[PDB]
């Protein structure tokens, strides 16, 4: 019962994505593929086996090599979501690094994650209850362009005035194009650890 | 033996993780024949949420990290997992605080279809509802936070195999 | 010319098109009138567009019954007239102001007369007279009909000419008199023998019925002499009327009549009066050579040429004129005639004093005129049309010579085209003619069709035609004809249709300058209060109309005119409105949501411009208007300077504060503790409404609109400080420099010390927050956005006007 | 369910039906004849069926001519019926009458035998019997115009001898009523034959059912020509001696008036006798020789030339004639001029003899010798001269009444049409003064003195060329004053009986308010109803080219066609009388 035919509608329905792909469209052929994106890495998909499945190299995206299943499999075959969603992750990977020698001995520590698919948040906490913050990260309209607007969430009890204080040498709440968001998460992380090393 | 234990332990942690992300979702989708079924909207949602609870206690039985924080104070390893160096990721005090917020849904929604003795576009006090949302993505997340707390610990001693 | 040669001199038919407040009625072959206006094509609008009979057309039903009646204008498009076997033959409109229009017509059976009424220019007729009680005989009133004219509140009325063409033309008023009236503001229509009677039916009582009509027989027949074509004016204080009764003989009666005895009004209108000179000189022999192709017969009715000299004395006489006589070959003979004759009645004594007519002279060009002959200027007569498509050989009504002739700018210029450089265009032979309100255009009807209005058109692209310089004075002259009869409510314009974007200044700057310095428009309203703002012609924003483009780009600039008229009309419909309550609450709230909306969007781009790179510097601050005009962001040329629209939404945030205040008063009244009250439904509504605007109140944009405006006083009575009853006026620059910027320029040199962000604007910035008023909705992305096509997906989604809401129209 | 769908314009509609079921008996301005051809020449194209009835149309209109486009559509037949001859007849006698002789003769759609226009008179005086409207005389010409026989018997036999003309008609006799038309009002059948039928030999032994000829003209040895003119009106037979009667009108003015003075007052009265000489004799056979002799040319000579004057006023007022004599400076231009010109620019009592003797209170007038051709130029400005010395007080009544007894066959009674023509204008008018001094005026003209026979017998001659345009001018100041007359009706219960002119072929009051009627959707001999003055003036008030297309709409519908094909055939090709002007 449409044993051929399948494999036919889903190159059929995956063909799509090689017109709007603008990299480097493919080496693979059928029972594969594959659709690498580097400078100067890719994503080897699967057809056979289950349904589908996924394929990375290590690093940058693994931390939602369980949320790209669903999206791929279900909702259709338009992934143009990596070439956008990039820095962003990049950024979170080189804070995630930066924060390594406080985690040795008993400064803070730092912890992402991710609530859903692109509502990401941050949180960070202090030796001796200090404090315990946490930012979320979320995409706003796109008049122009999408813009990632970064704050303290919307109706927690803000807490006035505790370390707040202190945050507002950056504002505390920002907003960021698709382009130049790692300036402003260096100069939201350098802050709390200059407060944090005190 | 500890390398053939802390072996599938990892996998156990892993494996007990993305429950809590196919958790977050709730899936409320309603949109005679109609009535009796919303009792088993709400059965299927009292089903995928329950079963979590046995698996935290599970967890609990062999939690073996309170045992290893006193190692990791003075200067302990904790170098916590970024996936971008196991790419593997597959195969080879309370939660019933879930409960007492899901049952704020039963009567803010009885609270909303008590309104035919009333007008037609009015009854949409569902511009409230963006408390409870808050509410579970925080409970859930606050004691997800042990998850990446506790596996950092584990390897706190399998540096190198615990032998080289 | 099988159809000019099938033109009827019986009677006077009259003509078939016509055109008053911006409609045109014809009938069709004699079975159906059809509607047609003028729009603005809402795709890539140009106004070139003439409706294709896509309105309810009106049509006469054959079908009858032993009693049956006509019908009214329904839901659906029956509006239906009952015939007895005849096509309508003749169409007039009637004056109006602004409230509901008048439209008769009378058929060429027996002289039946209906009355259409349009209320709100919706093409939709309803009617006002059945004629359903009229005879059937040899009445065939269409021998002549006349709608009094209607007062003004005045002794003249008045007609401005542009001179002096130099650094800048001032104007003179000319003026003429106006004799007649109705004692009301509704009017009167007089059609005259039914070949015999008088027959004037208007009676408009205390009730809203067209009374019955009057008769009184003159000139009573008992042969066969009948008036073919008879023709009436209003001379001095009273009526005149005069017929040509089938032979050469003429007669002149002069109907004197004010009785309407003042309840209940009745109106006899006795006092006709004869003895006005027979003068058997309707065509006398001038016998010489018979046998030739001579002797026309008369074609048009005489038109009566009122009273309107007015020599700098005092009065003087009459012309009644009889049109031309149009002989057309059935040798070669060409048709080469129309002698027209002329007439005038003075008074002498050498006894017991008579009254005597004279006739003037003849003059006869060589062809066919005819199709019609209407008077400009209520001096200067002409526009008879000579059916070869060349619109006009207009003739002065003193000695009859050839007119508007000779470009000339350094003097009086009384009209648009002709003098400055516009010219006409001809089409191809036609049969009738309608002239526009302004006379700056004409609708023909041909053999086939009715061609689409012949308009002027200025030679644009010529080599040393271009408008730069003192050259752009072809503005003054399109400007002084856009005020005829009975025009001082300005507000109703349709020349627009003369687009010249090649050049792009008249545009504005121009066209709106002039209007100023013609009727003194005072726009300098930063001194007082927001009490008198409401002008009837400073309202006349015409830059809205030059939009550049529909459901495209809009052009910027040309919409700071557009936010204006928005925040006025909707934001003066709240005072307006114990009035039926549970349906006029939710279009208050309606309202106050896009007023909070509003509000929303100008607290934002305050924002992001209060942290741009502007730099003073004493030398810089003309960049002003480039540095605008690149970005395209018109958010502080509305909110500082034009020193009025500072106080419109300075008097809309008092409105708003007045509303928020009845939702707490009234919800008091209402739960005060069993199904749906249905009034409560709304003000909880309102209420709901009234707390979703984010920190506004409403209660700071007041302070932050009277702190600005108290300190532009600091240096507006410091900067105009120039060194008994020395009257020093020098308010006319706070005028000029106050002025200019409405069309979009700069500032004035010294507004730049008047630019404290630090002090008035830091301490609203803390009633509001960094990322709560940056991320909205914001659905008044109609007028000012250039991204997205995505609202032409299906019928595009439109904004409501009355209820301001989302509409969609597929 | 009683709907009208005509009114106004019916009246052809239910005209044409009933004359299409008599047809089985015995129960300039241009006008058709030139509006069809434009019809024609532009062929209504896109045509579904209209135009073979248009091209059919043109086709059969041309039996008044002759003196492949559509194909014709059709051969469709043609049928003589007894409606044609009747209609072209009653066209013909309704206003001047106009039945020359080629015109008629060459009207041949028959070809062999006339006996269709023997009883297509006896129709018309049927048919003008009832419906009450004997004014007529003008009529009965089947007794004097029966030249018509005895003038064809000779153009056939010139070539074909088997006419047989005393048998011809004795099958026609027998086919009218015996209750109208009796055998011994109405008494026409005992007196057309045995009185017409005997003089020129076309019936003897008439049991069952002098001849004066062209050469009565020595009127030198005798002047019976003031017998002749007085026989006119008598129909024995031989009122031929009309042709040798307007042969006197130019002998003398070959030569020398003074021997027609008596004719021309003769010939004035008696309008009704005016008519007939036209029936006979060509119009321009009168006019140029009567009009070519005042252009050219002591007490009688003033008598002379105002008794010849008194003739061309009133052939030009009863026929509404125009200035279609002279066209080819003369005295006959006085018609354009009724407005007093001027004073004080040439005038300056150039010639005013007069008014110091015909108004003064001093004497005769005996040395004023001035050439009689002052009528013109000098009635109206004199009159309204002496109005204008009338209102204010200059003329005493004494003196105004010695005046106005100055004028009564005294050479200058025809002198009155011209001045009281337009003293006519001056009562129309409105000032109360002068309207009065012309109502004082005119009371010693219409009821005189009793004085002069002769001249009472020239002013009721006079009187009915001016009776039409004075009486209105009457009714009118009594409509505007309608309270206090007291004078009025003493005047127009007098001048009422002389209201009896304008042969213009016209309708009237009583007509025209009769025939405007309506048309609902749900026979003892005489004919069908029909007058020609119903046509013409239709034809004016509605437009020719409305009318040509009601006649083609009902032509379209009406059944049996070739029996409503001759009727408007013969209808639109039959003479007008209004748009037609004479010539040379």
């Amino acid at each position: 019962l449409g044993i051929r035919v399948r494999q036919l509608q889903r190159l059929l329905d995956f063909l799509e994505g090689l017109r709007r792909v603008g990299d480097d469209a493919v080496p693979e052929r059928v029972t594969l593929r594959e659709i690498v994106f580097s400078y100067g890495w890719r994503v080897r998909l699967d057809l056979t086996k289950g349904v589908v499945l996924e394929k990375g190299n290590p690093h940058l995206r693994v931390i939602n090599r369980l949320e790209d299943l669903v999206n791929s499999q279900k909702f259709y075959s338009l992934a143009t979501y990596l070439t956008l969603s990039l820095p962003l992750f990049r950024a979170f990977q080189q804070l995630e690094n930066a924060w390594q020698t406080a985690q040795e001995n008993g400064r803070g520590s730092c912890f992402i994650l991710h609530l859903s698919l692109d509502k990401h948040t941050i949180r960070f906490v202090l030796p001796g209850h200090q404090r315990q913050i946490s930012l979320l990260i979320q995409p706003h309209e796109k008049e122009g362009k999408l813009v990632w607007e970064v704050g303290r969430p919307r109706h927690d009890p803000e807490l006035l005035n505790e370390n707040c204080e202190f945050n507002r040498v950056l504002k505390e709440r920002v907003w960021t194009i698709s382009g130049s968001g790692f300036k402003g998460l260096v100069t939201g992380a350098a802050a709390e650890p200059d407060e944090g090393i005190e | 033996q500890r390398c053939a234990v802390a072996a599938l332990n990892l996998e156990k942690q892993i494996f007990q993780n993305a429950q809590d992300k196919a958790s977050y979702d709730q899936a409320m989708a309603k949109k005679n024949g109609p009535a009796l079924q919303n009792q088993v909207i709400t059965d299927a949602q009292r089903q995928a949420q329950i079963q979590q609870q046995i698996q935290l206690a599970q967890a609990q039985q062999r939690q073996q990290q309170q045992l290893m924080l006193n190692r990791m104070a003075a200067q302990g390893l904790t170098q916590p997992p970024q996936p971008a160096f196991q790419p593997m990721q597959n195969p080879g005090m309370r939660r019933v605080n879930s409960t007492t917020e899901n049952s704020k849904m039963q009567i803010r929604q009885l609270m909303q279809q008590r309104l035919t003795p009333a007008q037609i576009s009015e009854a949409n006090a569902s511009g409230k509802d963006l408390v409870y949302l808050y509410f579970q993505n925080q409970v859930v997340q606050v004691f997800r936070a042990t998850m990446l707390q506790a596996q950092e610990k584990a390897q706190q001693v399998a540096q190198v195999q615990q032998a080289l | 010319r099988r159809i000019a040669e099938l033109r009827a001199r019986g009677c006077c038919q009259g003509i078939a098109w016509s055109r008053q407040g911006t409609i045109a009625s014809i009938s069709a072959d004699g079975m159906s009138i059809e509607l047609r206006f003028l729009r603005t094509n809402p795709e890539n609008g140009d106004w070139e567009l003439t409706d294709a009979a896509l309105s309810l057309s009106v049509a006469l039903v054959p079908a009858s019954s032993p009693s049956a009646t006509s019908s009214s204008g329904s839901g659906t498009s029956n509006t239906t007239v009952i015939s007895a076997g005849a096509p309508f033959v003749h169409l007039a409109w009637a004056p109006s102001v602004h409230t509901s229009s008048f439209e008769l017509a009378a058929i060429d059976a027996p002289g039946r007369i209906t009355i259409f009424l349009f209320t709100q220019n919706i093409n939709k007729p309803y009617l006002s007279r059945k004629w359903d009680t009229d005879p059937v005989d040899d009445l065939h009133a269409v021998v002549g009909c006349y709608w009094l004219p209607l007062p003004f509140n005045v002794s003249y009325v008045a007609n401005w000419v542009q001179t002096d063409y130099r650094y800048e033309p001032i104007l003179s008023p000319a003026w003429g008199p106006i004799h007649p009236n109705h004692t009301k503001s509704a009017l009167v229509c007089v059609t005259t023998n039914g070949l015999l009677k008088m027959l004037f039916p208007q009676n408009n009582n205390r009730i809203e019925e067209t009374s019955i009509e009057l008769e009184s027989v003159t000139a009573s027949d008992d042969l066969i002499t009948h008036a073919a074509i008879g023709a009436d004016r209003n001379t001095l204080l009273i009526a005149l009327a005069m017929g040509s009764k089938q032979l050469r003989v003429v007669r002149v009666g002069i109907q004197w009549w004010l009785p309407q005895v003042d309840t209940t009004l009745l109106d006899p209108e006795q006092q006709q009066s004869d003895g006005d000179a027979p003068i058997a000189q309707l065509t006398h022999l001038e016998i010489l050579p018979s046998p030739l192709g001579e002797t026309p017969q008369t074609v048009l009715p005489p038109v009566i040429l009122a009273v309107r000299s007015y020599l700098p004395q005092e009065g003087s006489l009459y012309a009644a004129h009889q049109e031309p006589f149009t002989v057309i070959d059935r040798t070669d003979q060409p048709k080469a005639f129309h002698p027209a004759f002329e007439q005038l009645g003075a008074k002498n004594s050498a006894s017991s004093q008579p009254s005597a007519m004279q006739t003037l002279r003849k003059l006869d060009p060589v062809v066919i005129p005819g199709k019609v002959v209407v008077t400009v200027n209520t001096l200067q007569f002409g526009r008879v049309v000579c059916f070869g498509f060349s619109d006009g050989t207009l003739q002065y009504r003193d000695r009859f010579t050839m007119n508007e002739v000779y470009t000339e700018q350094a003097t009086t210029n009384i009209t648009s085209p002709l003098q400055v450089g516009f010219q006409w265009e001809t089409e191809g032979p036609c049969l009738q003619m309608a002239f526009a309100p302004t006379n700056c255009s004409f609708v023909q009807v041909s053999e086939d069709g009715s061609v689409k209005w012949v308009k002027l058109r200025y030679p644009v692209d010529d080599p040393n035609m271009t408008l730069q310089g003192p050259k752009l004075k072809a503005v003054a002259a399109s400007l002084a004809v856009a005020s005829v009869g009975a025009n001082i409510a300005g507000p109703n314009i349709h020349n627009h249709c003369d687009d010249v974007m090649a050049i792009a200044r008249p545009l504005a700057k121009k066209f709106k300058d002039f209007p100023t310095a013609w009727v003194r428009e005072f726009v300098t309203m930063f001194k007082i209060t927001v009490d008198y703002s409401e002008e009837a012609h400073h309202d006349q924003l015409m830059r809205n109309s030059l939009l550049q483009f529909c459901l495209s780009i809009l052009n910027h600039f040309g919409f700071n005119g557009d936010f204006q008229p928005r925040t006025f009309s909707g934001k003066f419909a709240n005072l307006a409105l114990p009035l039926d309550e549970p349906e006029v609450v939710d279009a208050l709230a309606s309202c106050a949501k896009w007023g909070f909306d509003l509000l929303a969007w100008l607290t934002d781009r305050l924002l992001a411009l209060s942290t741009d790179q502007t730099i003073k510097a004493m030398l810089a601050d003309q960049k002003r208007f480039p540095d605008l005009a690149r970005y395209l962001h018109s958010k502080n040329d509305v909110s500082l300077h034009l020193l009025l629209c500072s106080s419109t939404r300075g008097l809309l945030s008092a409105v708003c504060r007045r509303l928020q205040v009845v939702e707490s008063l009234a919800h008091r009244a209402t739960v005060y503790y069993v199904t749906a009250s249905l009034v409560k439904a709304s003000d909880f509504d309102k209420l709901l409404t009234a707390l979703s605007r984010d920190i506004q109140t409403a209660y700071i944009q007041t302070f932050s609109g009277v702190a600005t405006q108290i300190r532009q006083h600091a240096s507006g009575s410091g900067g105009q400080p120039l060194t008994i009853k020395k009257a020093q006026s020098h308010v006319e620059l706070d005028m000029l420099l106050g002025q200019n910027p409405p069309p979009g320029f700069r500032e004035v040199l010294a507004c730049f010390f008047g630019n404290i962000f630090p002090a008035f604007r830091a301490t609203v910035d803390p009633r509001s927050v960094f990322f709560a008023d940056w991320s909205l909705l914001e659905e008044i992305v109609a007028e000012d956005e250039r991204t997205l096509k995505r609202r032409r997906e299906g019928g595009g989604r439109y904004v409501d006007v009355f209820k301001r809401v989302e509409l969609c129209g597929r | 369910r009683p709907t009208p769908s005509n009114r106004e314009c019916v009246d052809q509609r239910t005209l044409q039906y009933l004359q299409v079921l008599q047809k089985q008996g015995r129960i300039f301005v241009l006008f058709y004849f030139a509006f069809c051809e434009n019809q024609i020449v532009n062929e209504t194209l896109s045509q579904p069926v209209c135009k073979d009835i248009c091209r059919k149309l043109l086709d059969s209109l041309d039996a008044f001519l002759p003196t492949l486009e559509s194909f014709q559509v059709p051969e469709l037949p043609v049928v003589n019926t007894r409606a044609g001859l009747y209609i072209y007849l009653g066209a013909a006698l309704v206003g001047r009458p106009m039945i020359d002789d080629e015109a008629l003769f060459s009207y041949l759609h028959n070809r062999y035998q006339g006996d269709l226009q023997a009883m297509a008179v006896h129709l018309i005086l049927a048919s003008f019997d009832l419906l009450a409207n004997a004014v007529n005389e003008g009529a009965k010409t089947g007794h004097l115009l029966k030249s018509f026989l005895i003038n064809k018997v000779p153009l056939i036999l010139v070539q074909l001898v088997a006419y047989a003309a005393t048998t011809m008609y004795p099958f026609n006799a027998e086919m009218c009523i015996t209750e109208a038309l009796n055998q011994v009002n109405d008494s026409v059948r005992q007196d057309f034959c045995f009185a017409c039928q005997l003089h020129g030999l076309l019936s003897q032994a008439a049991i069952e059912t002098g001849d004066i000829t062209y050469q009565s003209l020595p009127p030198e040895g005798r002047y019976v020509k003031e017998q002749l003119v007085q026989a006119c009106l008598q129909e024995p037979d031989r009122t031929l001696k009309l042709i040798g009667e307007l042969d006197n009108m130019n002998g003398n003015v070959g030569a020398a008036a003074q021997a027609i003075v008596e004719i021309c007052r003769d010939l004035a009265s008696k309008p009704l006798s005016l008519d007939v000489l036209l029936l006979f004799d060509k119009p321009h056979k009168i006019l140029h020789p009567l009009c070519e002799l005042l252009d050219n040319w002591y007490q009688p000579v003033y008598e002379e030339f105002g008794s010849v004057l008194l003739l061309l006023l009133a052939f030009v007022y009863r026929y509404n004639l125009s200035t279609a004599d002279l066209g080819i400076g003369v005295d006959r231009c006085q018609p354009l001029e009724q407005l007093s010109e001027q004073e004080k620019s040439h005038l300056g009592g150039w010639i005013h003899g007069l008014f110091d003797t015909e108004a003064g209170g001093l004497g005769d007038e005996l040395m004023s010798s001035c050439p009689p051709q002052d009528f013109y130029l000098l009635a109206p400005t004199l009159f309204h001269q002496i109005v204008n010395a009338l209102s204010a007080g200059y003329l005493t009544d004494e003196m105004l009444k010695g005046g106005l007894e100055y004028l009564v066959d005294v050479l200058l009674l025809p002198a009155l049409v011209p001045a009281l023509l337009y003293l006519s204008n001056l009562l129309w008018a409105d000032n109360q003064p002068i309207q009065n001094a012309v109502i004082k005026i005119l009371q010693p003209i219409l009821k005189p003195t009793s004085i002069s026979n002769e001249a009472s017998t020239m002013l009721s001659s006079v009187l009915n060329i001016v009776a039409k345009p004075l009486e209105h001018a009457l009714k009118s100041y009594q409509r505007q004053d309608p309270e206090c007359q007291k004078i009025e009706p003493l005047l127009l219960a007098i001048a009422d009986n002389l209201a009896v002119s304008r042969r213009t072929g016209g309708a009237d009051h009583t007509e025209l308010e009769s025939w405007c009627s309506a048309q609902i959707t749900n026979m003892n001999g005489m004919p069908a109803p029909y007058t020609h003055r119903q046509t013409l003036a239709a034809q004016q008030i509605l437009g020719p080219h409305r009318l040509l297309g009601i006649i083609l709409d009902e032509l379209k519908s009406s059944p049996e066609p070739g029996i409503a094909y001759d009727v408007v055939t013969t209808m639109i090709c039959a003479p007008d009388v209004r748009n037609s002007t004479i010539s040379s």
